[PDB]
């Protein structure tokens, strides 16, 4: 081979597209689910005075 | 050196001037324990909310 | 009224109380029920709120009424005198306050609980009292002072 192979070489615009949704969405329902428990917090610090 | 002294003679004139404010919040109220602080200083504009 | 004292190992310890509803029990406090129908209740853990599950059916249902919010600062019918303040509990004076009584409720001149004790063994001259309330519409609070030990 004239060239040298790379580690991102095989990895199509398809195949990137699905790491961002596998990862992305992932990370984002974590921290929808930790500013969940920062806002009740917040509601019972309010109702307690 | 002078650089590092500049920042650091201009940091502790924040010390001494945003406590110095923060020392004029809550001594008008600390005095009142059956007053209520408006929300507009008891977060936003000072430090200290209400504590039950 | 209706409550309930907690059973274990032959002396008393705590009192369930029961409202209109949903029944209560301290969860720092632990045991057996004194009510043969009361031994199907679920025990549950919960916050710091004391939540309970008050499955009782329809057959002991309406014991005691719960009052609403803007509560008065009068007279208050306690088990062992009197409270009269709203926000704050009253200063109770020495000899109430002992161990083991965990969970008893403050009537009204109605005949409506207003509040269900958790704490507050002793502070020193005077006695606080870590006690339930409710703010301005129904909304559970529990309320509790400095340095208040579990009572």
């Amino acid at each position: 081979a004239q060239h040298t192979e790379s580690f991102t070489s095989a990895i199509s615009a398809t195949a990137w597209s699905w790491i961002k949704v596998l990862v992305g969405g992932t990370s984002a329902f974590i921290v929808l689910g930790l500013i969940a428990t920062a806002v009740v917090a917040l509601v019972l610090f309010f109702h307690r005075h | 050196c002078t650089c590092v002294a500049i920042i650091m003679v201009s940091c502790v004139t924040s010390v001494w001037l945003l406590c110095r404010t923060r020392n004029l919040c809550i001594t008008p109220y600390k005095l009142a324990p059956n007053a209520q602080v408006p929300i507009l200083l008891a977060l936003l504009c000072c430090i200290k909310p209400t504590r039950a | 009224d209706k409550t309930f004292p907690i059973m274990l190992n032959g002396q008393v310890n705590g009192y369930a109380c029961v409202v209109g509803g949903r029944v209560f029990k301290p969860l720092h406090v632990e045991g057996r029920i004194d009510n043969e129908q009361l031994a199907a209740i679920k025990l549950k853990k919960a916050s710091i709120y004391d939540l309970e599950y008050g499955d009782v059916p329809q057959c002991m249902k309406s014991d005691t009424l719960q009052y609403t919010s803007d509560k008065p600062p009068g007279f208050y019918n306690w088990h062992h005198g009197a409270v009269q303040y709203e926000n704050n509990r009253f200063t109770v004076p020495r000899g109430v306050g002992g161990k083991g009584d965990s969970g008893r409720p403050i009537l009204d001149n109605k005949g409506r609980v207003v509040a269900i004790v958790l704490g507050g063994v002793n502070e020193g001259s005077r006695t606080a009292l870590s006690v339930v309330t409710w703010n301005q519409k129904g909304v559970t609070v529990k309320d509790t002072p400095e340095g208040s030990e579990p009572w």
